[PDB]
C-alpha cells in the first residue's frame, strides 16, 4: 500500500517542479528592450549612457544604455543584453556561465549517512571530524586558533565503498554540493583546461561554503616527467592548471575537496602534498569483524531463515570486499528464487559464495614457502 | 493544393537553449552563433523547456 | 504498516501543502528617455593600416570583414587619427568619428594581483641565504641604483626557482609580494594558452604593452611547464601551437632590446623539463633552489607555526625536529594541525607534547611511503 | 522532571490531597515547588565555570539607553554570582519608565531561586521613589518563585486604583507575576481580584494584557477548558470597548489559553455563536480556532489551513498559519513549508517563528540564509530571537553575520535580542505567542521580558 505513498509523493515532487511585474511599467521594460535580447561583452563603458561592447562575431559599437536598475552592476568582462535594431544596451543580466555548471551539480541526497557502510569508524571517524565538525560545530578551530584540513584521498582496494562514503558525504549536509567525475578533459581542444576549471572554483566560490569532489583520477597522475620523446598533449598542462586553482594565490575560501582513486602510486606527487591535499586515507580489505555488519546490513530486509550463519562463510575465506558480500547476498537470493520459495538455506549460500569469488586465479604457488 | 504556399515559406532555426530565466522567457544559443535570450509561443511551457 | 500510515500520511498532508499554494495563486531614470536615444547609431570601431599623405584616405580593418577605405568625419582631430589606434567608423557616413583605445584586453588587466596579501619575511624562515639573493634581485636594484653604477655590474633580471613540491616558492613570491612597493603582476601560465590560432602571442604582447607602460614593475610567472619548455616533436604532428606561443615569449623576452627595469621571477617544479632558449643566463641569472632545512630551520619553522596557537609552555622543538627526518613548512603544518586535531580528540585547552608526537606519527610514520610497515630492528 | 513534566493544574490538586495524605512529607516538598530548584542553582555554580568578558564585552556593546536598556537584559539574564544584579548603582537611573519595570524585574531574572534572598534584595527596590520601580520589583517577586505566595499582600493590597494609578503597574507585575505563581485547580480568589481589574480597564493595554494572560495561566489545562464567567466576562466586557486593537489581539489570548486543556471542546463552536462579528472578534475566531487544536491526525483542518490561509485579511493568515507549530510539532519533516516561497512577508514571519528553539538541524539554519538577510526592521528584527532561540565560529557566526547586516535602531535592538537567545509543557508554549505582536511600543516590550520558558 505503501507504493501508492512513494508514487504519489514522487509525482507530487515533479508537481512542486512545475509550481517554479508592472502593468505598463513592466511594458515600458518590454520597450526598454528588443525581445531578440542578445549577449555581448563590454570592453569599456565611457559612463556617458554609451558603452562599447563586444559580440560573438566581433562588431564593437557606441551603444546607449537604457537603464532601469543600478548599470553600474554590470562591469567589463560581464556580458550586457544587446538589441537587434542598434545593439541597445538593455540591463540585468544576473551572471550566467557555461551549460557545464548544472550538469555536475547533484540536487539530491538520495541515499543514506554512515548508517550505511558497515564498520570502519577510526577513518570514517577522519572525514567526520575533517568535514562533519569544520561545518557543524566549528568551535574549536577559532577557539584555538587552529585551521581545518582541505584535501581528502581516498584510495585502496576497489569496491570497499569508496562510492559509498562519497554519497554518505553527500547526504549529510547543509553546504552546497558538487559533484565531477574529473577525468571528463578529453578532448581535442588546445586550452579548454582552465575553462572548466576557473568557471566551477568562481560558482563554489559565489554560491556558499561547499565540498567540491573529484572523482577517480588516478589516471592523470601522469608520472610528472615527460612525456617520452615527443609527447606532450594538454593532459599534464590541464592538472597543473587544477594545481595552480588549488595551491596557488587568490585564498581558498571555504572549499572542501574529497578526492578518490584506486590505485594510488601512478598518481602526481606534485598533489599529494599536505596543504595542497590534507589527508590520505586507507581503505583495505577490512577484517572478519565488521564482515559481520556488512552481511548484517545486506541482510537488513530480506528474507532469511535464520537457522544459516553467515559467520560460517565468514569463516571460510578471509580476504573479499563488502561489493563481493552485496553480489552474494543477492545471488543466493536468486538461487532460492529458482524454484518459488520463501527464504534462504546454507547451501544458496554456498553455490554463491563459490560464484561471486571467481576472481582471483594466480597460481602457482605460494603456496610453497611453505 | 492551395494550401502548398505554407510550404513556399522560411522555417525555422534550431536553438540551443541552456537554461531558461524568470518572467516568461528562455535562452537560445544558435547553432555557430552566440546566445540569445528569447521569447516564446502560446504552445510551450517552461516546465517542458 | 505502521511505517505505511507514517509515510502516507506525511505525503498526503504534503499534498494539501502542494494544494495550498495551488489553490492561493490567485520609469523616470527608466522610460521617458528611451526614445531620446533612439536615433543614436551603431557605428563600428575599427584598427587603422595605414595614412595616405595630404589627405586621410585612410585604409582600415575591423576585425574579419575586409580592409575597409574610409573617410574621416569633419570635427575629428586628423592628426592623431593614425595607425595602430582603433577609431570609430559610420555604417552611413563610411568616416571616422572618434577616436577610441586599442585592444586593452582586460583579462591581461585581471592577472595583476591588485591586493598585497600578508605573508611576512618573518614567515619563510628557513632559507635566510637563497631569500637573502633574492632579496639583493629585488630590493637592492628597485631601492640603490649606485653600486651597480659605482662598481659596474648588470642586474640578474632573470631568477628561476626550482625544487621538490612544498618547499616555499609560493611564500617567497608572495613575500616578496607583501612588501613589494612596485607593480606585481601574477601570470597564470594559461593565461595565454587560449582557443585560436595566434592569440597568446598576442597575450605575450599584452604582457609586453603592460610592461612598457610603467617602471619598476614586477611579472611573476608560476608553473611554466603550463607554457612549457618541451619542443616534444616527431613524426606524431600534434600540439605545437603552444610552443609558437612560447617563443614569441622568447622572442619579445630576451635578445633583441630585452625588458629594461622589470624583474621576473619564475618557478618549477621540474627543471629537467624546461628549454635552453631560457636556461641561457642574461635571461634567467640565478638558478635559486632551496633544500631542506637541517635542524634549525625545522624548528624555526616550528617556531612560526607554533606561535600563534595554544601549545604548552614546556614542550620543546628539538626532539619534534629530530622525527622529521625529510620534511618541508607544509608538512610541519600539517604537523600542527593535525596535533590540533588530536586536541579537538581530548578536549584541552593548549597542545602538549605528545599530541604533536603522533602529530608526526600520522603526517610521517603513517605517511603512505611502500609497503609499507618498516618493522625490523637490525638498527637499535 | 515530575514538576517539569507536570501542567498548572496536578500540582495544586497533588499538593492538596497530598497535603491530607503526604505519606512522608516529602512529597510536599519536592513536588510542589522549592526542591526542583533547591540541587540546581548551586550545582548550576559548581560544574560550570562562566568567565567575565561577555559581561563586559557582550555588556559593552556600546550605549544609548536602549541596547544599553537591553544589555542591562543581557547581563541580568546572565544566569558566577548575581554580580550583574548587585553592580552598583546609575545603570537604572539612566533607565526610562518600561526599561525601568525591565530592570527592575531584571533582578528577578538573574535570579529564579534564593526565596530569602529575593524578599533582601529587592526590598531596597520595593516601596521606592519610582513607580516602575516598586511595579517592576513586584513583577521580579513574581518572578524569582512560584510558591511564597506572601509577596501577594504587599501588591494584592494596593492593587486597585479604579481607573488609571500607580498600582495598576504593580497590577501587570504582580497580576502577570502571581500568574507566574500558582496554578490551582481553579483559584478563584485572584480572580475575584481580577473582576475589578478588566472592570477596571485601564487605557494601558497590559492590565487586560496580563489580565487574560495571567488567568490564562492560572487556567491552561482546565478540564476540557470551561466557558466560564471569567473568560466569557472578558468575552462580553472585551466587546464591550472597541479600541486599541491589541486588546482584541491579547484578549483572545487568554481566551485560548482558557481553551487549552481541551480534548474534544465545542468551545470554538460557543464563542463562535457569541463571538464573531467584523474582523477583530473574527480573529478572537482565529485564536480559539489555533488554540483548540493542538495538534493530531486531523488533516482536515489542514486543508481549511490551506483555504483560509488565502484570506484577505492578514493578520488571521498570521495567527491561523502561526499554529503550525502546536500542530505538526513531532512530524516535523513535513513542518518544512514554502512559507519562504510566499509573498505575504508575514507568512514568512510566520516560519521564522514556526523553526522556534529546538535543537534546529542544518536545514533551519539554511532556512536562516534567507531569512537572516531581509530588509524591513521587524522581520530583521524578528530573525535573531528565534534563530537564537532554536541555538541556546558556529553559533556566533550568524551574529557577527548580524553585525555584517546593519554595520537600524531596532536591528540593534533585534542583535541584542539574538544575544540574549544565543546565552508539549504549556509553560513554553504561553510566553512567545505572547510575543507575536511586538511589531510596537517598548511599553509593549516592558511585558517581552515576561515570556519565562527556560530553567
Ligand atoms: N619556511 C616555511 N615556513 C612556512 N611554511 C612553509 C615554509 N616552507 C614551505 N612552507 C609551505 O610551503 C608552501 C609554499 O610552497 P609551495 O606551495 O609548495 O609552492 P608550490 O607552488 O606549491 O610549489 P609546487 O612545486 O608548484 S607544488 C607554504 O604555503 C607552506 O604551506
Amino acid at each position: 500500500l505503501e507504493r501508492i505513498k512513494d508514487y504519489l509523493l514522487m509525482e507530487e515532487e515533479f508537481i512542486r517542479n512545475q509550481e517554479q511585474k508592472q502593468e505598463e511599467e513592466r511594458s515600458k521594460v518590454d520597450d526598454l528592450r528588443g525581445t531578440p535580447m542578445s549577449v555581448g561583452t563590454l570592453e569599456e563603458i565611457i559612463d556617458d549612457n554609451h558603452a562599447i561592447v563586444s559580440t560573438s562575431v566581433g562588431s564593437e559599437h557606441y551603444v546607449s544604455i537604457l537603464s532601469f536598475v543600478d548599470k553600474d552592476l554590470l562591469e567589463p568582462g560581464c556580458s550586457v543584453l544587446l538589441n537587434h535594431k542598434v545593439h541597445a544596451v538593455i540591463g540585468v543580466l544576473m551572471d550566467d556561465t557555461d551549460p557545464l555548471v548544472t550538469v555536475m551539480k547533484v540536487e539530491k541526497a538520495p541515499q543514506e549517512t554512515y548508517a550505511d557502510i558497515g564498520g570502519l569508524d577510526n577513518q570514517i571517524q577522519e572525514i567526520k571530524e575533517s568535514v562533519e565538525l569544520p561545518l557543524t560545530h566549528p568551535e574549536y578551530y577559532e577557539e584555538m586558533g587552529i585551521k581545518p584540513p582541505k584535501g581528502v584521498i581516498l584510495y585502496g582496494p576497489p569496491g570497499t565503498g569508496k562510492t559509498l562514503l562519497a554519497k554518505a558525504v553527500a547526504n549529510q549536509t547543509s553546504a552546497t554540493f558538487l559533484r565531477v567525475v574529473g577525468s571528463e578533459l578529453i578532448q581535442k581542444y588546445l586550452g579548454d583546461g582552465p575553462k572548466l576549471v576557473r568557471e566551477l572554483f568562481r560558482v563554489a566560490e559565489e554560491h556558499a561554503p561547499s565540498i567540491v569532489f573529484i572523482d577517480e583520477i588516478d589516471a592523470i597522475g601522469t608520472k610528472r616527467y615527460d612525456s617520452n620523446s615527443g609527447g606532450e598533449r594538454e593532459i599534464q598542462r590541464t592538472m597543473l592548471e587544477l594545481l595552480n586553482q588549488l595551491d596557488g594565490f587568490d585564498s581558498r575560501g571555504d572549499v572542501k575537496v574529497i578526492m578518490a582513486t584506486n590505485r594510488i602510486e601512478t598518481l602526481d606527487p606534485a598533489l599529494i602534498r599536505p596543504g595542497r591535499i590534507d589527508r590520505k586515507i586507507e581503505f583495505p580489505l577490512p577484517d572478519e569483524k565488521t564482515k559481520k555488519r556488512i552481511f548484517q546490513i545486506h541482510t537488513s530486509r530480506m528474507t532469511l531463515a535464520d537457522d544459516v550463519t553467515l559467520d560460517d562463510l565468514i569463516m571460510a575465506k578471509d580476504d573479499l570486499s563488502g561489493a563481493d558480500i552485496k553480489a552474494i547476498c543477492t545471488e543466493a537470493g536468486l538461487m532460492a528464487l529458482r524454484e518459488r520459495r520463501m527464504k534462504v538455506t546454507n547451501e544458496d549460500f554456498k553455490k554463491s559464495k563459490e560464484n561471486v569469488l571467481y576472481k582471483k586465479q594466480e597460481g602457482t604457488p605460494e603456496g610453497l614457502y611453505l | 493544393r492551395e494550401e502548398l504556399q505554407l510550404l513556399q515559406e522560411q522555417g525555422s532555426y534550431v536553438g540551443e537553449v541552456v537554461r531558461a530565466m524568470d518572467k516568461k522567457k528562455v535562452l537560445v544559443k544558435v547553432h555557430p552563433e552566440g546566445k540569445f535570450v528569447v521569447d516564446v509561443d502560446k504552445n510551450i511551457d517552461i516546465n517542458d523547456v | 504498516q505502521v511505517e505505511d500510515d507514517i509515510q502516507q500520511l506525511l505525503k498526503k498532508i504534503n499534498e494539501l501543502t502542494g494544494i495550498k499554494e495551488s489553490d492561493t495563486g490567485l520609469l523616470a531614470a527608466d522610460k521617458q528617455t528611451l526614445q531620446s536615444e533612439q536615433p543614436l547609431q551603431v557605428a563600428r570601431c575599427t584598427k587603422i593600416i595605414n595614412a595616405d599623405s595630404e589627405d586621410p584616405k585612410y585604409i582600415i580593418n575591423v576585425k574579419q570583414f575586409a580592409k575597409f577605405v574610409v573617410d574621416l568625419s569633419d570635427q575629428v582631430a586628423p592628426t592623431d587619427i593614425e595607425e595602430g589606434m582603433r577609431v570609430g567608423v559610420d555604417r552611413n557616413k563610411y568616416q571616422i568619428h572618434i577616436p577610441l583605445p586599442p585592444k586593452i584586453d582586460p583579462t591581461v588587466t585581471m592577472m595583476q594581483v591588485e591586493e598585497k596579501p600578508d605573508v611576512t619575511y618573518s614567515d619563510v624562515g628557513g632559507c635566510k641565504e637563497q631569500i637573502e639573493k633574492l632579496r639583493e634581485v629585488v630590493e637592492t636594484p628597485l631601492l640603490h641604483p649606485e653600486r651597480f653604477v659605482n662598481l659596474g655590474i648588470e642586474p640578474p633580471k632573470g631568477v628561476l626557482l626550482f625544487g621538490p613540491p612544498g618547499t616555499g616558492k609560493t611564500l617567497c613570491a608572495r613575500a616578496v609580494a607583501n612588501r613589494t612597493d612596485a607593480c606585481f603582476i601574477r601570470v597564470i601560465g594559461s593565461e595565454l594558452v587560449q582557443k585560436y590560432v595566434g592569440e597568446g602571442a598576442r597575450m605575450v604582447r599584452e604582457l609586453f604593452e603592460m610592461a612598457r607602460t610603467k617602471k619598476a614593475c614586477l611579472i611573476f610567472f608560476d608553473e611554466i611547464d603550463a607554457i612549457g619548455g618541451a619542443r616534444f616533436d616527431d613524426g606524431a604532428g600534434g600540439d605545437n601551437e603552444v610552443q609558437r606561443t612560447m617563443l614569441e615569449l622568447i622572442n619579445q623576452l630576451d635578445g633583441f632590446d630585452p625588458r629594461g627595469n622589470i624583474k621576473v621571477l619564475m618557478a618549477t617544479n621540474r627543471p629537467d623539463t624546461l628549454d635552453p632558449a631560457l636556461m641561457r643566463p642574461g635571461r634567467l641569472d640565478r638558478k635559486i633552489e632551496f633544500s631542506l632545512p637541517d635542524l634549525e630551520g625545522r624548528t624555526h619553522i616550528f617556531k612560526i607555526h607554533a606561535r600563534s596557537m595554544s601549545v604548552e609552555r614546556d614542550i620543546r622543538f628539538e626532539l619534534l625536529a629530530r622525527l622529521c627526518p625529510n620534511s618541508t613548512g607544509a608538512e610541519i603544518r600539517s604537523v600542527c594541525t593535525e596535533a590540533g586535531m588530536f586536541a579537538i580528540r581530548a578536549r584541552r585547552k593548549i597542545a602538549t607534547e605528545k599530541d604533536f608526537l603522533e602529530a608526526v606519527n600520522k603526517v610521517i610514520k603513517s605517511y603512505a611511503k611502500f609497503s609499507a610497515t618498516p618493522r625490523y630492528m637490525t638498527y637499535n | 522532571f515530575l514538576e517539569l513534566s507536570e501542567d498548572v493544574e496536578e500540582y495544586e490538586d497533588l499538593t492538596e490531597i497530598m497535603s491530607n495524605v503526604q505519606l512522608n512529607s516529602n512529597f510536599l516538598a519536592l513536588a510542589r515547588e522549592l526542591d526542583i530548584m533547591e540541587p540546581k542553582v548551586p550545582d548550576d555554580i559548581y560544574k560550570t565555570h562562566l568567565e567575565n568578558n561577555r559581561f563586559g564585552g557582550s555588556g559593552s556593546q556600546v550605549d544609548s539607553a536602549r541596547m544599553n536598556l537591553a544589555s542591562s537584559f543581557v547581563n541580568g539574564f546572565v544566569n558566577q554570582d548575581k554580580l550583574l544584579t548587585d553592580d552598583g548603582n546609575k545603570w537604572l537611573y539612566k533607565n526610562k519608565d518600561h526599561g525601568m519595570l525591565s530592570a527592575a524585574a531584571s533582578l528577578g531574572m538573574i535570579l529564579l531561586w534564593d526565596v530569602d534572598g529575593g524578599l533582601t534584595q529587592i526590598d531596597k527596590y520595593l516601596y521606592s521613589s519610582e513607580d516602575y520601580i516598586k511595579s517592576g520589583a513586584l513583577l521580579a517577586c513574581g518572578i524569582v518563585n512560584s510558591g511564597v505566595r506572601n509577596e501577594c499582600d504587599p501588591a494584592l493590597a494596593l492593587l486597585s486604583d479604579y481607573v488609571l494609578h500607580n498600582s495598576n503597574t504593580m497590577r501587570l507585575g504582580s497580576i502577570f507575576g502571581l500568574g507566574l505563581a500558582y496554578a490551582g485547580s481553579n483559584r478563584e480568589d485572584v480572580l475575584t481580584l481580577l473582576l475589578p481589574v478588566m472592570g477596571d480597564s485601564k487605557s494601558s493595554m497590559e492590565v487586560a494584557g496580563v489580565t487574560a494572560l495571567a488567568c490564562g495561566m492560572i487556567a491552561v489545562g482546565s478540564c476540557n477548558g470551561d466557558v466560564t464567567s471569567t473568560i466569557l466576562q472578558t468575552i462580553m466586557e472585551k466587546s464591550e470597548t472597541e479600541l486599541k486593537d491589541t486588546y482584541a489581539r491579547w484578549l483572545p489570548l487568554g481566551l485560548g489559553l482558557n481553551h487549552l486543556g481541551k480534548g474534544e471542546a465545542i468551545e470554538a463552536i460557543l464563542a463562535a455563536l457569541e463571538v464573531v462579528s467584523e474582523p477583530f472578534r473574527s480573529f478572537a475566531n482565529t485564536l480559539v480556532d489555533v488554540c483548540a487544536y493542538a495538534g493530531s491526525g486531523n488533516v482536515l483542518k489542514v486543508q481549511q489551513l490551506l483555504h483560509i490561509c488565502s484570506e484577505h485579511f492578514d493578520s488571521k493568515e498570521k495567527e491561523e498559519d502561526k499554529d503550525k507549530k502546536e500542530k505538526k510539532d513531532k512530524d516535523k519533516k513535513e513542518a518544512p513549508a514554502d512559507m519562504g516561497a510566499h509573498q505575504g512577508v508575514a507568512v514568512l514571519g510566520i516560519a521564522l517563528i514556526a523553526m522556534g528553539e529546538e535543537i534546529g538541524a542544518e536545514m533551519a539554519l539554511r532556512t536562516f540564509g534567507h531569512l537572516l538577510r531581509y530588509g524591513e526592521p521587524t522581520l530583521r528584527r524578528a530573525v535573531p530571537l528565534a534563530l537564537a532561540l532554536i541555538s541556546v565560529s558556529h553559533d556566533a557566526d550568524p551574529e557577527v553575520s548580524y553585525n555584517s547586516i546593519f554595520a537600524a535602531r531596532l536591528a540593534a535592538m533585534l542583535r541584542q535580542l539574538a544575544q540574549y537567545h544565543a546565552k508539549k509543557g504549556t509553560l513554553t508554549l504561553c510566553p512567545y505567542h505572547s510575543d507575536r505582536q511586538l511589531m510596537s511600543q517598548v511599553a509593549v516590550a516592558g511585558l517581552l521580558t515576561v515570556l519565562v520558558s527556560f530553567l
